[PDB]
């Protein structure tokens, strides 16, 4: 069929990236040994897209799991699913990054990138017609943010006419204390812009607070973070894994969300999400539009929206869809810019996940975005003002010039945002 | 003698070909594996439906059609379906990968890459004609494949096949069901590049459709296959004339002359009734002059305007079943002294009538009422540029801040082409202002 | 009277000629425009990545002497 290439890179790569695997091997009906369990044709259909058929009718996650150090993928070996991936697909180094993207970039993750493009060939060559890539990574840290661009980068040289797309977990100092977070995220970023062609952003931020304002969660640990991603991971990949019309491929997606190549940032969003101390269409269509909804921690009513994909899972009356898509636009025209006509475009898919009956996912590119780009730029100043912690990097070879150069091409997206934010038709 | 030969292109154009040769075939008597046990004449024959069927030996009546598209899925679906034994293998033709509602990659990228294919498919049905007339295609304005790989078949047909003629059934986009931003963008770029290499094109408004299915089927929210069967039905009325002798039918090129005044004004505005549910037709008999009477009703039109705004040019009623003339013209009698039909001065005002003796029919487990008598009118008037206008501005607010332009510039696409392409749709809405004003 | 009508079917004839043969330029000239610039454009693509390969090396090579 059109197959996928899912590759993790990092602690955080990795700790989400299997998280996926286990949630989409349940819809699926995939077992942890890799045999099909389920009771759905619908489950098979397009099960190429991220699954490999081996000998006795096994299943096996199109999934290379990259890190600098053991520990992760060890325990990713020995977690749940551990036994589903491809023993031969696990590539690790020794020396570690240290959260220094200068080390993932140029160093010792360019020490191991080779390695993993050799099985990233592999992969590909028994693709019948890849159409492109997807990346785990956060940005904050040293592989999954500095050698996980590397690979983009390399990758991209070989399959050049391909998809590039990542999910990429923002920092922030609600989840994260170190304090060099904001040069590896403004460093990762200036790749991303220049290299994906779709991005989700997972602010870390925006999981911290609904984690704890909405989920009434005192002490949010990495667990209930990554709850929120596969949710949301399962959530926009749906149209990718099951029969559907809208968005059904990655470059189809890309044609629909990104009106200008820079401008490839997304904002997901799910629903419903609720405390556990305690549904319809049209709370579903609401609540899937809020603030509070966003895993970017941006306010869409500070910005418009450019475009946005909306899938509603579970049975319900797609009239009803229809009618309540069309009222949140109409009622709030004023967020949409009306130089893109028809820029919302709503799927509905049948099966649910596994506990909810019905669920929401919204994917915006939104000129608010850039609320979070300016957090990181104003991060990244406050230390850059002061050339601090920078021996890190410059021991690795880098010069000053290179942050420069990142910092101006963060604050030329966020102009980029801003003018066609202001831009009007008439 | 006389063959035509379908081509359907893209997603749209396959599944509503899938609906309009299951149709055919029930109207012929042709069974899923292709017999017919009624044509005595067997391997060949000059009946009226061999217009549209070949024979094989064996007794197989064979659809002169080519399926064409960049990605398996839809015809997968024809391999496998009720009538897979009705096609053989070679007219169906697949891609691995699809132009992703990107006209250039339809046209250039992907496209070029089976076109040859497609054309030596064509040629063999070709070759198994005694006297080819032409081509009928059928695609949509909005997917990639059926903008894109559309014109640069209909370019090639130009070439290989001269001056023949080459008849459109094109699905005008509509926002109910469609699923990508850029289809004006490919809208515009297809009528562009068709507009020189097509004689004749009937435009299909997914929203006139959409509308009439919730407001006459009581369909809360129509699906493809809703759509498909009515949009069958208006296409089974068009080629009827093709398919079916008698001695009051007209030819549709005969039609077509009336329909076309100058080579670029070659868009008809087609209305078909009665469309109506089981539940509703089992108390009426619909007449000649109720289902007539419809056919002036704008919420019946397969193209949403106003003709009430414009001019025609030329009325042409083409009906099927239990019909006279005597009750077609005093049905357009009553029309005319209550009705809003204005010509432009330089044409005759009278209507072009042609009646077809077999009654309409419908698919098992369809949604609309077999009935008695249908009509399908097809005019030429003025107010269908209105579909072009929409889809125009549309493309002028995107492309004045380049929107998604880089998808199509990506693909070794110019800017020049997308100017080029809007300037020919301002000269089109134009000639369709100069043709309605009267003469000096 | 003869005369007139071997001209008009010549003509008819040379009209649908040059139709075929005018479309089949202008296609000729749009594919291979079109490829030329589709070329490109992944040739630029692939000279920004490798002038990101030559930069890798001269911060391997800096850090190198500053050992
Ligand atoms: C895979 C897992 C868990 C895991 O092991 O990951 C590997 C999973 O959760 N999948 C689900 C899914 C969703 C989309 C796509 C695919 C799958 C789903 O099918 C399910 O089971 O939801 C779970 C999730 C819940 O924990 C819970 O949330 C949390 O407390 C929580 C804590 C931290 C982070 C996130 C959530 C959940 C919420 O979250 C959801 C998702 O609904 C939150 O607000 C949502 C409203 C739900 O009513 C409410 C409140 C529940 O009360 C409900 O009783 C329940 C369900 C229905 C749980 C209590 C068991
Ligand atoms: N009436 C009708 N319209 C359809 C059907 N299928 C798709 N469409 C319309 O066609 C347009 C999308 O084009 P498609 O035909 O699906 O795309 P395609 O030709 O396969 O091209 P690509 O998939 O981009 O390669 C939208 O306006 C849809 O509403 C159909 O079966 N019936
Ligand atoms: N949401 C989420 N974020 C994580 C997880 N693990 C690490 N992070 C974030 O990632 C950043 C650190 O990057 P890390 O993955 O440890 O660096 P690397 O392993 O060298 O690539 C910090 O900002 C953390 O908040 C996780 O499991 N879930
Ligand atoms: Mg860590
Ligand atoms: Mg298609």
């Amino acid at each position: 069929m059109r197959e996928i290439v899912h590759i993790q890179a990092g602690q955080c790569g990795n700790q989400i990236g299997a998280k996926f695997w286990e949630v989409i091997s349940d819809e699926h009906g995939i077992d942890p040994t890799g045999s099909y369990h389920g009771d759905s044709d619908l489950q098979l259909e397009r099960i190429n897209v991220y699954y490999n058929e081996a000998t006795g009718n096994k299943y096996v996650p199109r999934a290379i799991l990259v890190d600098l150090e053991p520990g992760t993928m060890d325990s990713v070996r020995s977690g749940p699913f551990g036994q589903i991936f491809r023993p031969d697909n696990f590539v690790f180094g020794q020396s570690g990054a240290g959260n220094n993207w200068a080390k993932g970039h140029y160093t010792e993750g360019a020490e191991l990138v080779d390695s993993v493009l050799d099985v990233v060939r592999k992969e590909s060559e028994s693709c019948d017609c890849l159409q492109g890539f997807q990346l785990t990574h956060s940005l904050g840290g040293g592989t999954g943010s500095g050698m996980g661009t590397l690979l983009i980068s390399k990758i991209r040289e070989e399959y050049p006419d391909r998809i590039m797309n990542t999910f990429s977990v923002m920092p922030s100092p609600k989840v994260s204390d170190t304090v060099v977070e904001p040069y590896n995220a403004t460093l990762s970023v200036h790749q991303l812009v220049e290299n994906t062609d779709e991005t989700y952003c997972i602010d870390n931020e925006a999981l911290y607070d609904i984690c704890f304002r909405t989920l009434k969660l005192t002490t949010p640990t990495y667990g209930d973070l990554n709850h929120l991603v596969s949710a949301t991971m399962s959530g926009v990949t749906t149209c990718l894994r099951f029969p559907g019309q809208l968005n059904a491929d990655l470059r189809k997606l890309a044609v629909n969300m990104v009106p200008f190549p820079r401008l490839h940032f997304f904002m997901p969003g799910f629903a419903p999400l609720t405390s556990r101390g305690s549904l319809t269409v049209p709370e579903l269509t609401q609540q899937m539009f809020d603030s509070k909804n966003m895993m970017a921690a941006c306010d869409p009513r500070h910005g418009r929206y450019l475009t946005v994909a909306a899938i509603f899972r579970g049975r319900m009356s797609m009239k009803e869809v229809d009618e309540q898509m069309l009222n949140v636009q109409n009622k709030n025209s004023s967020y949409f810019v009306e130089w893109i006509p028809n820029n919302v475009k709503t799927a509905v898919c049948d099966i649910p996940p596994r506990g909810l009956k019905m669920s929401a996912t919204f994917i915006g590119n939104s000129t608010a975005i850039q609320e979070l780009f300016k957090r990181i730029s104003e991060q990244f100043t406050a230390m850059f003002r002061r050339k601090a912690f920078l021996h890190w990097y410059t021991g690795e070879g880098m010069d000053e010039m290179e942050f420069t150069e990142a910092e101006s091409n963060m604050n030329d997206l966020v102009s980029e945002y801003q003018q066609y934010q202001d831009a009007t038709a008439d | 003698m006389r063959e035509c030969i379908s081509i359907h292109v893209g997603q749209a154009g396959v599944q509503i070909g899938n609906a309009c040769w299951e149709l055919y075939c029930l109207e012929h008597g042709i069974q899923p594996d292709g017999q017919m046990p009624s044509d005595k004449t067997i391997g060949g024959g000059d009946d009226s439906f061999n217009t549209f069927f070949s024979e094989t030996g064996a007794g197989k009546h064979v659809p002169r059609a080519v399926f064409v598209d960049l990605e398996p899925t839809v015809i997968d679906e024809v391999r496998t379906g009720t009538y897979r034994q009705l096609f053989h293998p070679e007219q169906l033709i697949t891609g691995k990968e699809d132009a992703a509602n990107n006209y250039a990659r339809g046209h250039y990228t992907i496209g070029k890459e089976i076109i040859d294919l497609v054309l030596d498919r064509i040629r063999k049905l070709a070759d198994q004609c005694t006297g080819l007339q032409g081509f009928l295609v059928f695609h949509s304005f909005g997917g990639g494949t059926g903008s894109g790989f559309t014109s640069l078949l209909m370019e090639r047909l130009s070439v290989d096949y001269g001056k023949k003629s080459k008849l459109e059934f094109s699905i005008y986009p509509a926002p109910q069901v469609s699923t990508a931003v850029v289809e004006p963008y490919n809208s515009i770029l297809t009528t562009h590049t068709t507009l020189e290499h097509s004689d004749c094109a009937f435009m299909v408004d997914n929203e006139a459709i959409y509308d009439i299915c919730r407001r006459n089927l009581d369909i809360e929210r129509p699906t493809y296959t809703n759509l498909n069967r009515l949009i069958s039905q208006i296409v089974s009325s068009i080629t009827a004339s093709l398919r079916f002798d008698g001695a009051l039918n007209v030819d549709l090129t005969e039609f077509q002359t009336n329909l076309v005044p100058y080579p670029r004004i070659h868009f008809p505005l087609a209305t078909y009734a009665p469309v109506i549910s089981a539940e509703k037709a089992y108390h009426e008999q619909l007449s000649v002059a109720e289902i007539t009477n419809a056919c002036f009703e704008p919420a019946n039109q397969m193209v949403k305007c106003d003709p009430r705004h414009g001019k025609y040019m030329a009325c042409c009623l083409l009906y099927r079943g239990d019909v006279v003339p005597k009750d077609v013209n005093a049905a357009i009698a009553t029309i005319k002294t209550k009705r809003s039909i204005q010509f432009v001065d330089w044409c005759p005002t009278g209507f072009k009538v042609g009646i077809n003796y077999q009654p309409p029919t419908v698919v098992p487990g369809g949604d609309l009422a077999k009935v008695q008598r249908a009509v399908c009118m097809l005019s030429n008037t003025t107010a269908i540029a209105e579909a072009w206008a929409r889809l125009d501005h549309k493309f002028d607010l995107m492309y004045a801040k380049r929107a998604f332009v880089h998808w199509y510039v990506g693909e070794g696409m110019e800017e020049g082409e997308f100017s080029e392409a809007r300037e020919d749709m301002a000269a089109l809405e134009k000639d369709y202002e100069e043709v309605g004003v009267d003469s000096v | 009277k003869r005369e007139h009508e071997r001209e008009v079917i010549q003509k008819a004839i040379e009209e649908n000629n040059n139709f075929i043969k005018m479309a089949k330029e202008k296609l000729a000239q749009k594919m291979e425009s079109n490829k030329e610039n589709r070329e490109a454009h992944l040739a630029a693509m692939l000279e920004r990545l490798q002038e990101k390969d030559k930069h890798a090396e001269e911060v391997r090579k800096n850090k190198e002497l500053k050992e």
